[PDB]
């Protein structure tokens, strides 16, 4: 599979921040779908991640600002992240959770296939 | 009364020792004990009860006769103390032919599948009144854990099985609150065929080993996140496949990504959980039969892949009686989660055509982290002495 | 992040570096560590997964182990293309998801 990032490359502080990631391949209904974040010159953040039977999950350090939409007609996932701040900049991937498990001494591969970012600046 | 939360750590096993036997089969001779069939055991916060499938007729009964059939209008889920032989005093708490019973911590739910095998009703049962009910979604025998449902902090999980029972099938965990189905969440992950889940509560979630009934002969792992309704599935790594019909040890494998296509054409309800890296499991002796029982925990069966040294091997059942169903529930103790599992016997037809009955008893082991000898439990039933 | 690792890693090339990810228990102390190999300009890529499994496709140049709540990625060989940042990945339960307190820069002189 492919997935293709696109989503304003600069967004106003405080507003709200809409990316879009495009899935090829693999129809976007058998697995989760994570969003992760790289501030220049830091490392990965965890976003959260949605699958089309309801399942979701976000990160509690973003404090509830963020949401995620899937749309199976278009074989597409959306990040909706609110009132965004200055330090809300950074490169966002979209990244495959296949399943398998995430407990004990057995995990899987998870974020197997990512996508190439979207350099997303907070500014005005 | 409070929720169970699990919170406790799960506390070093060594081995299983012997918790309870049945003798339904052998008291059945003079006495008036149902016939059962695919029993479990759930335990509430005081004591431990022993519930079952019974075909509406004791043994010595003209009804038994061609009690085999999995599937009836007359099958009620028995339920009663464990140890008590269900007697006429059991209560049949609901009707089922497809049943999973666990106690939250203040009342009993019990999801009950009943009706046609097309057109099936389940219906979820707390604090003694029916509060929900669902039909089939696939309408191809609905179906359930057949063993005990694991609730934390209230919110029990069950999981539901919908589809043809050698090809795919819609399996969907259900969260329960009260009573009331609260989240549904379809079977996510590398498992592709989901069946008679044998769950135990690992916390912050559940952990439910299945029966690939489809293509494997390694029993699938399903963790239910209740917190985010998530659901992640895999496969068995450790080498020593623990459902049957299998290849034997030396042709067997298990690669935890997929099922290994080793005689995976047909299952039998099973249990595994994880003691660190290793992996405490429990099979049939026999390979092609459901004749014997061992268990044993595989060192680095959890995480490494295809890991077939076995250690602390039991026979729970000796290789030449019958055996069955067997499953886990967990018992709290005073500062841990004690992992117990049960083994059903399975007595009459097809096998034995002597009798024209079908029953089973039960016995069921707990884990120790002290010592143990050998020995087995079987059924002890004289088929020639039991009623035709 | 939760996790920690060193701002940096190097070693000559031959030789072999191991990159450390230090977590808790509601951490790589109780779950597994993924290693993510992320090459500059690039998205990261799995290397490592339950802490020994490699991807079809990975070198049998890196490897993984776990010791206690911490993790270990041992790179043999080094050739200059491993010179990339290194993230480690483990399923919280105190967070119910996944934190990466990567940063490790791997430098091949
Ligand atoms: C699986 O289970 C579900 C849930 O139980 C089933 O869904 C129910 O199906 C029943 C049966 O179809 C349905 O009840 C009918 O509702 C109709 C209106 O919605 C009624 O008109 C109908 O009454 C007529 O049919 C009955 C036989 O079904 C007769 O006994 C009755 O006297 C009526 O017949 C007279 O009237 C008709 C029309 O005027 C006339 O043609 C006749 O000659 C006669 O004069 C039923 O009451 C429920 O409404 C359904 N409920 C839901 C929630 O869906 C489903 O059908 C099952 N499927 C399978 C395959 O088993
Ligand atoms: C038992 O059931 C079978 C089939 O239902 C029937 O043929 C038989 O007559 C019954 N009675 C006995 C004694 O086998
Ligand atoms: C159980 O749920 C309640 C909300 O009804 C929550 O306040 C409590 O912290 C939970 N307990 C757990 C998750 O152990
Ligand atoms: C075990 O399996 C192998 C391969 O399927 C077979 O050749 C052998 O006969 C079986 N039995 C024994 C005792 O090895």
């Amino acid at each position: 599979v492919q997935l293709q990032e696109s989503g304003p490359g600069l967004v106003k502080p405080s507003e709200t921040l809409s990316l879009t990631c495009a899935i090829s391949g693999d129809s976007i209904r058998n697995s989760y779908w994570n969003w992760i974040r790289q501030p220049p010159g830091r490392g990965l953040e965890w976003i959260g991640y949605i699958s089309n039977s309801g399942s979701t999950n976000y990160n509690p350090s973003l404090k509830g600002r963020v949401s995620m939409s899937l749309d199976t007609s278009k074989n597409q996932f959306s990040l909706r992240l609110n009132s965004v701040t200055a330090a809300d900049t950074a490169v966002y991937y979209c990244s495959r959770d296949k399943g398998g498990l995430r407990w004990g001494s057995r995990g899987s591969d998870v974020f197997d296939i990512w996508g190439q970012g979207t350099m997303v600046t907070v500014s005005s | 009364a409070e929720y169970r939360n699990w919170s406790k750590p799960q506390c070093n096993i060594t081995g299983f020792a012997p918790f309870s036997k049945d003798n339904s089969i052998r008291l059945s001779a003079g006495g008036d004990i149902w016939v059962t069939r695919e029993p479990y055991v759930s335990c509430d916060p005081d004591k431990c009860y022993q519930f079952a499938l019974g075909q509406g007729t004791t043994l010595n009964n003209g009804h038994s006769n061609d009690t085999v059939h999995d599937r009836t209008p007359y099958r009620t889920l028995l339920m009663n103390e464990l140890g008590v032989p269900f007697h006429l005093g059991t209560k049949q708490v609901c009707i089922a032919w497809s049943s999973s019973s666990c106690h939250d911590g203040k009342a009993w739910l019990h999801v009950c599948v009943t009706g046609d095998d097309e057109n099936a009703t389940a219906s979820f049962i707390y604090n003694g009144r029916l509060v929900d009910s669902i039909g089939s979604w696939s309408k191809k025998i609905l179906r359930t854990q057949e063993s005990e449902c694991v609730c934390i902090n209230g919110t029990c999980t069950v999981v539901m099985t919908d589809g043809s029972a050698s090809g795919k099938a819609d399996t969907k965990i259900l969260f329960i609150e009260e009573g009331k189905i609260v989240h549904t969440s379809p079977l996510s992950g590398s498992a592709q065929h989901v069946e008679e889940c044998s769950c135990y509560p690992r916390y912050p979630g559940v952990r439910c080993v299945c029966r690939d009934n489809w293509k494997g002969s390694n029993r699938p792992i399903v963790d239910i996140n209740v917190k985010d309704y998530s659901i992640v599935s895999s496969y068995v790594c450790s080498g020593l496949v623990g459902d049957t019909p299998r290849k034997n040890d030396s042709s067997s494998s298990s690669h935890c990504l997929d099922p290994n296509n080793e005689e995976g054409g047909h299952g039998v309800k099973g249990w595994a959980f994880d003691d660190g890296n290793d992996v405490w499991m429990g099979r049939t002796i026999s390979e092609k039969l459901r004749s014997g029982y061992e268990t044993f925990k595989v060192i680095e069966g959890w995480s490494k892949p295809n890991s077939k040294l076995q250690i602390n091997r039991q026979v729970i059942v000796d290789r030449g009686n019958r055996s069955g169903y067997s499953g886990i529930f967990s018992v709290e103790g005073k500062s841990c989660i004690n992992r117990c599992f049960y083994v059903e016997l399975i007595r009459g037809r097809k096998q034995e055509t002597e009798v024209l009955w079908t029953s089973n008893s039960i016995v069921v082991f707990c884990g120790t982290s002290g010592t143990y000898g050998t020995g087995s439990w079987p059924d002890g039933a004289d088929i020639n002495l039991m009623p035709i | 992040s939760v996790l920690t690792q060193p701002p940096s890693a190097s070693g000559t090339p031959g030789q072999g570096v191991t990159i450390s990810c230090s977590g808790s228990t509601s951490n790589i102390g109780s779950n597994t560590v993924n290693w993510y190999q992320q090459l500059p300009g690039t998205a990261p890529k799995l290397l490592i997964y339950s802490n020994d499994q490699r991807p079809s496709g990975v070198p049998d140049r890196f490897s993984g182990s776990k010791s206690g709540t911490s993790a270990s990625l041992a790179i043999s060989g080094l050739q200059s293309d491993d010179e990339a940042d290194y993230h480690c990945a483990a399923w919280d339960d105190s967070l119910n998801g996944w934190v990466f307190g990567g940063g490790s820069r791997l430098t091949v002189l």
